[PDB]
C-alpha cells in the first residue's frame, strides 16, 4: 500500500535508551497490509521493523 | 464545677480529643509535602489508554 498522506506524531516520547518513544501515525494507505518502517536518519531507533 | 471548658471545645485549629493514647484527631491546619512510590506494576504504559 502506498500510506502518503499520512500524519504523524509523538503521544509519550521517552528520552531514553529503552524503546521509551511512541508516536500515532495517521496512516493513509491505498491497499492493506504491511509497510516496512525505519528512521533514516539515525536520531530515531525503532523497535518495530 | 468552677472549671474551664475543655481544649475540645476551647482549641483552635480544628482538634478533637480522647483520653486514649493523648491524641488530637484532625488537627486540620497548613500542609504535608507528602511523596509516593508508586506500584510500577500498577501503572499502564502510555500506548494502551
Amino acid at each position: 500500500p502506498t500510506v502518503s498522506d499520512l500524519e504523524c506524531k509523538i503521544t509519550e516520547c521517552t528520552y531514553a535508551s529503552d524503546f521509551g518513544g511512541i508516536a500515532t501515525v495517521a496512516y493513509k494507505s491505498s491497499k492493506a497490509g504491511n509497510c516496512p518502517i525505519h528512521s533514516p536518519s539515525g536520531v530515531a531507533v525503532i523497535k518495530e521493523n | 464545677r468552677d472549671k474551664g471548658a475543655p481544649l475540645n471545645d476551647v482549641a483552635p485549629f480544628g482538634c478533637s480529643i480522647a483520653l486514649e493514647p493523648l491524641r488530637a484527631e484532625n488537627c486540620a491546619v497548613g500542609s504535608i509535602p507528602i511523596s509516593i512510590d508508586i506500584p510500577d506494576a500498577a501503572f499502564t504504559r502510555i500506548s494502551e489508554t
